[PDB]
């Protein structure tokens, strides 16, 4: 829950939830480009995955 | 394959071909296929059978 | 009287309705609107779309 | 290829459990 | 300080122009990962452990 003060325009509440957020990228040869990314906290979803 | 063009060559790099089958392969026109890799396509202005 | 002499042709039919069996309606292969089936407390996908 | 298919069926009611 | 056992190197097959050299680790071995919890990683890096004893022999 949060309070805000009052305010006579529409407004946003921005909430940033710190996670992880690595990347591994491996060139395995030449001209091949790999790469992998893990985000742990959100993975089944608030993600658009 | 650009317009006109009578040779398309593909270049695959040195891997393991380790379990292979086959191949199989048909040509496909530009302005009827959308990727998948994109939720949105904006160039994408065909809606007949994909 | 040169407007008695118009003439006129049906429009084109065209058909909508969906797709042959909801193909796209879903997305599948998609790397950034990917699906979830996961353990409810694991949070392991076990469903990757390439 | 097209094909490729490996899923089909080779199939107190019970022994020991 | 750990490296596992790597991914083996497969030397090139080139053409008939030259002498063999060159090579990479495989191609037939990366995979999609996020996915398999603990029980089933013991299977899949002792079948890798495996698969180098059949290679080195």
């Amino acid at each position: 829950n949060f309070e805000v003060d009052p305010m006579d325009e529409s407004t946003l509440l921005y909430v940033v939830f710190e996670v992880f957020d690595v990347v591994r990228v491996h060139q395995p040869h030449r001209g091949v480009i790999e790469a992998v990314y893990l985000r742990t906290p959100f993975s089944a979803g608030n993600a658009t995955t | 394959i650009p317009a006109n063009a009578t040779n398309v060559p593909i270049s695959i790099p040195s891997r393991n071909w380790a379990a292979f089958r086959g191949w199989s392969f048909t040509r496909l026109k530009t302005k009827e296929t959308p990727s998948l890799g994109s939720g949105f396509d904006p160039y994408f202005v065909y809606s007949g059978s994909i | 009287e040169i407007n008695l002499v118009q003439q006129s042709m049906p429009n084109r039919p065209n058909y909508i309705g969906f797709r042959d069996n909801f193909i796209g309606l879903m997305y599948y292969n998609s790397t950034g609107n990917m699906g979830v089936l996961a353990g409810q407390a694991s949070q392991l996908n076990a469903v990757v779309d390439l | 290829d097209i094909n490729f298919s490996s899923l089909a069926p080779r199939h107190s009611d019970i022994g020991t459990s | 300080m750990s490296k596992e056992i790597p991914t083996p190197y497969m030397w090139s097959y080139q053409p008939q122009m030259g002498l063999a050299a060159g090579a990479a680790q495989d191609y037939s071995t990366r995979m999609n990962w996020l996915s398999a919890g603990p029980a089933m990683i013991s299977r899949v890096n002792d079948i890798r452990a495996h698969r180098n004893q059949i290679l080195l022999e």
